[PDB]
């Protein structure tokens, strides 16, 4: 035949979304040549992104897309394949793929992927208010938590002493965990909900999450830090 | 009657722009014979009131059922919110008298 | 009895690879209680990884790790454990298992996991000599290329036209490719790089790049964009 | 002996700063006797001489061995010097005159 390179699978998708790339060839032995994706982002330029021996035994890919994107190929169907995980919107730009000798022989035309900004979440996002804080011992302390969507009174706070892991402190928002002190208080339900320490004290220094059980992802707040001063 | 000055917890407050920040003045007084301000440090050194109980819209105090606490806080707290404040308990009592609580800093990071 | 949850496999791996985490269960019949394993990475909060039933007939994950990550648990051995596969940069941080009702009431101590590269900056970077430029038809316009190290002359020169895929104008920073005009020429070697164009033509329209093919990654240079002025 | 004034090619250039702008004057030349001028436009709009062939130190012109062009450029260039510039052909055979090119414009860009 004669040489040829067509790519099919580009479309738009949100960040964190999955797209996969398809190069199909003729017009040369396939199985013999190494194979590349070279994108271009749409107004910056080129930079190489895979590439894949002609046998399929070895993989180079750039530091940015290791762990997420995965060349392969298919030399019975003479086609190539790109399997683009977990989306960013540095992402976004015409994919090509190349033969590959000491140079890139022969273009595809080239496929286009653009990551919107679109969607945020889809996950009840969970968000901590004070986000940092120092307080004198016997001082009340509170700490908010607002919830995306409604959760009831589905809630959880955590404590994390430095060094340590995450303890227990407060479940479904009001019931204390045992060996909790009484100065902890929890309350609320649907999407605001509060920890009151109503006397600080120096072994309450530590750091403070939130977290939703409603629905799945299980989702953290961002961590309320509580410093002591004296 | 020497009355203690109210207390101005928290004494730095680290809070996200576009969230709530909340303080607390504690105030276990002798009388139910006073009011509470809120001031904010001008540049100039002059405690700006912002608020007052009872009673701008950003600056609201509210009364906690204890008797004893008030949460005043700044809704939706601009960047440049970011300065020193402080409670205030003013006394209708016998005699009148304010008493100042112990200045608080407050940063407001970016997004 | 003491309840009890014990961490083991975190290390240093490359991004791509893998790695497996064990949790060893004592204090509580392992059969009848979800487990989960929680992380988080340096300076950050808490984030869910994934999560088994107490008889392991149901799993749970959320989409970053999906097809990622494969939790799984050896009630005879009283053992859970975290199959890790295309590790990214993202996955480094402390991993915990936990017991998980409705909260996670009991914590291991975590594992340190790292994903890290040791490439640095190494890699070679290349600049283009006007950034763009404009000529008439027949004037002769000359552009260089600049390599961070020495390549020798593993350089190559692209042609990309508006709406077009790069075409391969100059290999190995002499040759030139099949059915290029003879106009075109390429010179250089070690670092500095030029491509000299003899008498534009009206089919010059296009943005030039300049690449190396010494090592990966293969970087691409800014290009430079020949206007064709009124 | 009517002779062309030289051609002065790019007719823009948009360098970045610390780089090496690099103009090329072409001229077809009636005879050998002949020396080539580099003017770059002053604010007041006339012509100040950078450098000449045969002969600053930031700009330097050289003779492409093609007996047609030259290459006349500015080394690390900076950022004022974006102007207006252009070469100019001096004949010493019979007749001393002097043609000027077409003026072109130099942009540098801020790194
Ligand atoms: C247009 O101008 C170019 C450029 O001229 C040069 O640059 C300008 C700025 C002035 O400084 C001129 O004086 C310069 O010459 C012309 O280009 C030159 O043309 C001459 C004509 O031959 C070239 O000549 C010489 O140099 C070479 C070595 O580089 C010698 O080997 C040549 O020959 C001798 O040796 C032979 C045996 O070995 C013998 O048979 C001969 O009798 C002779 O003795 C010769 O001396 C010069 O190299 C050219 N330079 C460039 C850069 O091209 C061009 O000719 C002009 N055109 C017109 C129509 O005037
Ligand atoms: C210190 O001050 C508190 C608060 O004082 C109040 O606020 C200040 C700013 C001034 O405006 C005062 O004028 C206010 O009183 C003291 O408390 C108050 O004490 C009252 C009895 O002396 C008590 O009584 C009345 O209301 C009862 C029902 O309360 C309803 O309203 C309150 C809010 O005010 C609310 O928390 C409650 O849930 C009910 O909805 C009623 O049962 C009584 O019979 C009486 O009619 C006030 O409730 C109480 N206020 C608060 C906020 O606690 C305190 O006594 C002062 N201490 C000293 C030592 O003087
Ligand atoms: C930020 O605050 C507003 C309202 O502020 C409240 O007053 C403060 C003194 C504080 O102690 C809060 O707990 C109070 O809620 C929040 O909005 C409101 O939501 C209720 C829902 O029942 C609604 O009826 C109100 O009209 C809302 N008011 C406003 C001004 O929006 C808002 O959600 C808070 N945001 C965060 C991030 O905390
Ligand atoms: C920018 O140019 C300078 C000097 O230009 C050279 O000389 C001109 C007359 C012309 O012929 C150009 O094509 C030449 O490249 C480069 O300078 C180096 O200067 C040092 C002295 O400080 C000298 O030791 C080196 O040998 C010179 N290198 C070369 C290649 O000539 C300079 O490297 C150029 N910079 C860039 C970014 O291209
Ligand atoms: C006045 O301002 C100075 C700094 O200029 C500060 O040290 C001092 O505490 C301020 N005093 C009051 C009452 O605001
Ligand atoms: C703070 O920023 C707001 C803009 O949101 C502006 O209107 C106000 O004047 C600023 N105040 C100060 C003291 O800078
Ligand atoms: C250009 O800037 C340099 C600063 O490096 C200065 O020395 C020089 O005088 C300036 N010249 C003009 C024409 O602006």
């Amino acid at each position: 035949m004669e040489v040829q390179l067509v790519e099919s699978g580009g479309g738009l998708v949100q960040p964190g979304g999955s797209l996969r790339l398809s190069c199909a060839a003729s017009g040369f032995t396939f199985s013999s040549y190494m194979m590349s994706w070279v994108r271009q982002a749409p107004g910056k330029g080129l930079e190489w992104v895979a590439t894949i021996s002609g046998g399929g035994a070895n993989t180079y890919y750039p530091d940015s897309v290791k762990g997420r994107f995965t060349i392969s190929r298919d030399n019975a169907k003479n086609s190539l394949y790109l399997q683009m995980n977990s989306l960013r919107a540095e992402d976004t730009a015409v994919y090509y793929c190349a033969r590959q000798l000491y140079y890139f022989d022969y273009w595809g035309q080239g496929t286009t992927v653009t990551v919107s900004s679109g969607g945020g979440g889809s996950d009840i996002q969970m968000t901590q208010s004070p986000s940092s804080l120092s307080a004198s011992v016997g001082d009340r302390v509170t700490i908010t938590c607002l919830a995306s969507q409604t959760i009831g009174t589905w809630l959880t706070w955590y404590q994390q002493k430095p060094g340590k892991a995450p303890k227990l402190l407060i479940y479904t928002a009001t019931s204390l965990a045992d060996g909790v002190p009484s100065r902890f208080s929890g309350s609320g339900s649907g999407t605001d909900f509060t920890l009151t320490i109503s006397s600080l004290q120096p072994e309450d220094f530590a750091t403070y999450y939130c977290q939703q059980v409603y629905s799945i992802p299980w989702t953290f707040g961002g961590g309320t830090k509580v410093e002591i001063k004296r | 009657r020497p009355w203690n000055p109210p207390t101005f917890s928290p004494a730095l407050l680290v809070v996200t722009e576009g969230d709530n920040a909340t303080f607390t003045c504690s105030f276990s007084n002798t009388s139910e014979s006073f009011v509470l301000n809120w001031y904010r440090m001008s540049p100039s050194n002059q405690t700006d009131k912002l608020a007052a109980f009872p009673e701008d819209c950003r600056f609201r105090v509210t009364q906690l059922p204890n008797g004893r606490d008030f949460h005043m806080s700044v809704v939706r707290a601009r960047r440049n919110d970011s300065g020193t404040y402080l409670c205030g308990a003013i006394s209708l009592a016998p005699k009148a008298q304010i008493k100042e609580s112990l200045r608080a800093e407050l940063r407001v990071t970016e997004r």
